[PDB]
């Protein structure tokens, strides 16, 4: 996250760092808790990963030295990327990760509200990105999970800010003007939470932009509530 | 939590 500052404890608890065990333990993504044995992220976290049995997703973390090997985890029975992807620039850059076992809610992990299909048309004027990515384009992985609050740019605007890219409705874009405020490399796959009617809804999930926080270059995110559908055939099937 | 996930 570029300009943001530390996030407190159990202030998002729906986040997640997913980690890769392979060749060594380190952050790989950000993830949302949406249910009990579910986990909303990018699809485009998963190039090269080979099988879901080099996956571990720790919730309930603010920083990331509450890792270690003795560190309790959630392993990942099955990665289930949508089988329109292709790459995040041109969409579809959504993955659920079925858990292993349950996650037991409480005050430092719970699921964020899916946005509603009546919400399509609601303005959300408080979203905010988390996650432990880098600061600036060439840093580290932070240790304090941050925030920053980033307002929505309209799809219109956006299209003109990505000349030579297909901007869709499937895809929800957030910035600053003048920059500033941003995901960075590390943060993808985590969320962009919006609060409404003192309720937070799964907004968006980080997906890509040029660089990081440049001025008329808002992050590009994948748009939650047009994947309602696609997410609850995939979690409430049978 | 009007969108519903089932346990
Ligand atoms: C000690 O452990 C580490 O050092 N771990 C680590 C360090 C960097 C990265 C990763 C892990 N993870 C991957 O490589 C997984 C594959 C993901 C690829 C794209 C991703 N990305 C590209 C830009 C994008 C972005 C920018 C601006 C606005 C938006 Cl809305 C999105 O954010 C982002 O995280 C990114 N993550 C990393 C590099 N790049």
């Amino acid at each position: 996250i570029v300009g943001g500052t530390a996030s407190v404890r159990g202030e998002w608890p729906w986040q997640v760092t997913l980690h890769t065990t392979s060749p060594t333990q380190r952050h790989l993504c950000g993830g949302s808790i949406i249910g009990n044995q579910w986990i909303l992220t990018a699809a485009h976290c998963f190039y090269g990963v080979e099988s879901p049995k080099i996956l571990r997703v720790y919730s309930g973390i603010l920083n990331q030295s509450e890792i270690k090997e003795d560190t309790s985890f959630f392993g990942v029975q099955e990665i289930i990327i949508h089988d329109q992807y292709k790459m995040a620039e041109s969409g579809y850059d959504i993955a659920l990760l079925k858990l292993e076992t349950t996650v037991g809610y409480g005050d430092s992990q719970r699921p964020i509200c899916l946005p509603s299909k009546g919400d399509r048309n609601v303005i959300y004027t408080d979203c905010w990105v988390t996650g432990w990515g880098y600061r600036k384009l060439r840093d580290k992985i932070q240790n304090t999970l941050q925030k920053a609050k980033i307002p929505l740019v309209t799809n219109e605007e956006c299209q003109k800010r990505y000349r030579g890219h297909k901007i869709t409705h499937k895809m929800i874009c957030a910035g600053y003007r003048e920059g500033g405020k941003d995901a960075c490399k590390g943060d993808s796959g985590g969320p962009l939470s919006c609060k409404h009617n003192e309720v937070w809804h799964l907004v968006g999930i980080t997906s890509w932009g040029e660089g990081c926080a440049q001025r008329e270059r808002p992050g590009v995110y994948t748009n939650v509530v047009e994947y309602v559908d696609w997410i609850l055939e995939k979690t409430q099937a049978v | 939590c009007t969108t519903k996930i089932k346990p």
